[PDB]
Order: structure tokens, then C-alpha cells, then sequence
């Protein structure tokens, strides 16, 4: 009577209030501390309101983060793109995964994606940050269904509405003004 | 276990006292060491050597 | 099983011949005295994932 | 002496090479092979030393 | 100044041994019939 | 303990960072017990003492 499933054990939840519905996402903070901490902060600094989800690629990913909404754009609370994290026990094995998107190495900006299926090409490429709970998983698939338009972009994005940090595991994020 | 579950403990699962069978395994190893030294040695041998042509 | 650990018992005892001959020849300090070995110290825990790893 | 150095040597070396499928590291596979006739000595030193259940 | 390399203990034989050539080849003089006989 | 298409841990990556985990002891009486008491859970118990063991 023995069914293994092998992954570290999160830290932090946040929630997203977006048009597709609620999205709760457990973070890895012992794993991804910097994409974990860069997340938190901008959730709480309320700069993913109304921010679309500009990218889709059928079962891919979904990718979303751009205050300008043309996928370009985005900043980090450093001051400049910050470093890649990478693990032998994070993977994309399965949609579900929230991860960073970026243009190459060390160039991770405040855009996230949704997996919505396996991409095992990312590997060792995109840091993944956290996940999305098994629950409230249907509603970050319907952030995929919409009629796209050319370059991936949706004729409808969806939006992120609000942020809700629901266990912080950071002491010192002190949201910037 | 018969005098580990002795009073109120019943059969349930929970007994560690494993020092006695970490105890055999040891000792069965400190055998087989050298057998599997002497066997590895020749699977490695013939590995790299090749086996030996003559079968002399 | 009481009857059977009894039975290695005696056999043990009755088994025991001295070593008989005797070399006192070392195997980590050979292996450490050759430049290819290092040596540290390391968590057991660490030690034997690096085990396991080797193995595979 | 042979003094020793510092863990996180032994630590990066195996992470390194954690599988010698590297186009790299080619000659270790020869060596790494090699050893494997003094593996199971080294498993028997490893599990000897297994840490007790006070010990954290 | 002539040093021994030293040997890695855990390298397997390095090169292979068992090919096979024939045996290689002057004989001592030997200082030692009727037909109906034969 | 893990699936055998899951790799082996990175003792750095997870464990080194990670507390210990508090182990079994007991709650031995500071007074009754009391020489044996400040030791008795130590990994080698008297080892740094002139007075107790040989030595190193
Ligand atoms: O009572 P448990 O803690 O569950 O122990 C059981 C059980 O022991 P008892 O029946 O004596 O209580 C089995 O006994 P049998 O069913 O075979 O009579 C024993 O089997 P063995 O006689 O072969 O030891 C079995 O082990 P297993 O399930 O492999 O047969 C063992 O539990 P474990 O499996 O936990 O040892």
C-alpha cells in the first residue's frame, strides 16, 4: 500500500484573485529565496494588478507578470534582473508549475508563467518558484482557454485583479512606497 | 519483540532496537568483503584484459 | 528461536580456533599515504549519499 | 601529516562529476570503474558507523 | 634522476594480453632392413 | 524512501541547510543521575578527558 510522490516541502502562500478565478500558489522558499522573495514583495507591493496574462501557448504555458502587458517589460525589486536558482528535485514533470520566465541566464525579471503541461526543454533553464494547489489548479487552466491572436497573445487577456499574501516565510520584505 | 511487547505494548508497529540485526549484517559483510574484492577484481580484470584466450 | 540462537552459540565457541597466522597489514593508510586520496570529515549522512551516488 | 582539507572540496569534486557522462571528464570513467573492487569495503566502513538513535 | 610514477590503485588492467603467436622454432646430431623383414 | 527515477539528494542542497530534528534521549534526574548526567548522550562520551579515558 505504497504510492511514492518525491517533492520538498513548500513555504509561503499567496493568493490570486484574477478574472479566471482564485489561484492559490505554494512557494518554495528554502529552495528559490530570491524569486520567492521577489514575488512576495511585488505582490505586496500591489504591482501585479491588473496586469494581463499576455502569452499563451497551448498546452505549454500561460505567462503573465508585465505591468505594460506587451511582455517586454517588468522589473524586479533589485534594482536589475537577478540570479537563476536551480534544482535536481524542482522539474517540470507536470502542468501546475508557477516558475520565472526570462531571455536567458541571470536575466529573471518580475514575468512568471504557468505550466500547462510538461516542458522537460526548460530544464535547468527557468527557476521554479512554486505551485499551483491541486484545488484551485482548474482555474489557472482556464487562464489558457481564450481565442488567441497573433504572436500568442490572447484577443481577450485574462487579468490578474489582486494580490493576497496568505503565509509569508520572509521577516524583513518591507514593500517599497 | 516477545519482551519488548511485553505488558500494556501491544503488536503494533513500533519497536526499534535494531542494534542485534545491524549487528549481523556487519558481520556477514566483513566476509563477503573480500570475496566480492576477489570477484570484482576479476570481472574488472577480464573488463579490461579481455578474457584469457588460451583456456590453457 | 530461542533453541536456534542457542545453536550458534556453541557452534561459535566450538568453532574457534585462533587466527593461526597473522599479518598486520593496512589498507586506508596505504590508500591514504598515495596522493590519491584525500581525506576529510563529513557529515555520515553526506557520506553516504556520495556512497549511494558511487555506486550507481 | 597528511592534513586534512577543507569538506567542501570532496563536496564540489562529486558534484562535479555527479554523472561522468561529461564529454569532460572522459579518464575518470576508467578510474571510477576501476574502483569498484574496493566498493564494498567501503560499505562495510559506512555502515559500521552508523550514528545511534541518540544521536542526531 | 629517475623517479617511479605512481600507480593509481583503482585502475583496471590497462591493455590486453592474450593474443596468441605461434611457437618459435639446431637439432644435436643423432650419432646412434631385410626384405624379408620388411 | 524515494522513487528510483528520483535522484539522490544533494546533501548541500537540502540537508546541510536543514535543523536536526530533536533525537530520542531520555529524561534522566539531575540529581540521582547526575555524574553520568552532563555525557550521557555525547557522541563519544569522555573522550576530551584526562581523567576518564585514555585518550584521543
Ligand atoms: O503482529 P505484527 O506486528 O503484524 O507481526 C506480523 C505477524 O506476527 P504475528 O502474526 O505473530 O502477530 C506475522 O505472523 P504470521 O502472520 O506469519 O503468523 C509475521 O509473519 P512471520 O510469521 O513470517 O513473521 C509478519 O511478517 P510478514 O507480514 O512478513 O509475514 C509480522 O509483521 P511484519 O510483516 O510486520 O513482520
Amino acid at each position: 500500500s505504497n504510492i511514492y510522490i518525491q517533492e520538498p516541502p513548500t513555504n509561503g502562500k499567496v493568493l490570486l484573485k484574477t478574472t479566471a478565478g482564485d489561484i492559490d500558489i505554494e512557494l518554495w522558499s528554502k529552495e528559490a529565496p530570491k524569486a520567492c522573495r521577489n514575488f512576495i514583495q511585488l505582490c505586496l507591493e500591489a504591482y501585479y494588478d491588473n496586469t494581463i496574462f499576455h502569452r499563451v501557448v497551448p498546452g505549454f504555458i500561460v505567462q503573465g507578470g508585465d505591468p505594460t502587458g506587451t511582455g517586454s517589460g517588468g522589473e524586479s525589486i533589485y534594482g536589475a534582473p537577478f540570479k537563476d536558482e536551480f534544482h535536481s528535485r524542482l522539474r517540470f514533470n507536470r502542468r501546475g508549475l508557477v516558475a520565472m520566465a526570462n531571455a536567458g541566464s541571470h536575466d529573471n525579471g518580475s514575468q512568471f508563467f504557468f505550466t500547462l503541461g510538461r516542458a522537460d526543454e526548460l530544464n535547468n533553464k527557468h527557476t521554479i518558484f512554486g505551485k499551483v494547489t491541486g484545488d484551485t489548479v482548474y482555474n489557472m487552466l482556464r487562464l489558457s482557454e481564450v481565442d488567441i491572436d497573433d504572436d500568442e497573445r490572447p484577443h481577450n487577456p485574462h487579468k490578474i485583479k489582486s494580490c493576497e499574501v496568505l503565509f509569508n516565510p520572509f521577516d524583513d520584505i518591507i514593500p517599497r512606497e | 519483540y516477545y519482551r519488548f511487547n511485553t505488558g500494556p505494548v501491544g503488536k503494533g508497529p513500533g519497536c526499534g532496537f535494531w542494534a542485534a540485526g545491524w549487528r549481523v549484517w556487519l558481520f556477514f559483510m566483513r566476509g563477503i568483503t573480500p570475496l566480492l574484492e576477489r570477484w570484482l577484481g576479476n570481472l574488472l580484470a577480464r573488463q579490461f584484459e579481455g578474457r584469457h584466450s588460451k583456456g590453457v | 528461536s530461542y533453541q536456534k540462537l542457542l545453536k550458534y552459540y556453541v557452534l561459535n565457541a566450538l568453532k574457534h580456533r585462533p587466527p593461526k597466522a597473522q599479518k598486520k597489514r593496512y589498507l586506508f593508510r596505504s590508500f591514504k599515504a598515495t596522493k590519491f586520496f584525500q581525506s576529510t570529515k563529513l557529515d555520515w549522512v553526506e557520506v553516504g549519499l556520495q556512497v549511494c551516488r558511487q555506486g550507481y | 601529516q597528511k592534513e586534512d582539507m577543507p569538506p567542501e572540496h570532496v563536496r564540489k569534486i562529486i558534484r562535479d562529476h555527479g554523472d561522468m557522462t561529461n564529454r569532460k571528464f572522459r579518464h575518470d570513467k576508467r578510474v571510477y570503474l576501476g574502483a569498484l573492487k574496493y566498493m564494498p569495503h567501503a560499505v562495510l566502513k559506512l555502515l559500521e558507523n552508523m550514528p545511534m538513535p541518540w544521536e542526531q | 634522476r629517475m623517479v617511479e610514477m605512481q600507480k593509481d590503485p583503482m585502475e583496471p588492467p590497462r591493455f590486453k594480453i592474450n593474443k596468441k603467436i605461434p611457437r618459435g622454432p639446431p637439432p644435436a646430431p643423432v650419432m646412434h632392413m631385410t626384405v624379408k623383414e620388411q | 524512501p524515494f522513487d528510483d527515477e528520483e535522484p539522490p539528494l544533494d546533501y548541500a542542497d537540502n540537508i546541510l541547510d536543514v535543523e536536526p530534528l530533536e533525537a530520542i534521549q531520555l529524561e534522566l534526574d539531575p540529581e540521582e543521575d547526575a555524574p553520568v548526567l552532563d555525557w550521557f548522550y555525547d557522541h563519544q562520551p569522555l573522550r576530551d578527558s584526562r581523567k576518564y579515558v585514555n585518550g584521543s
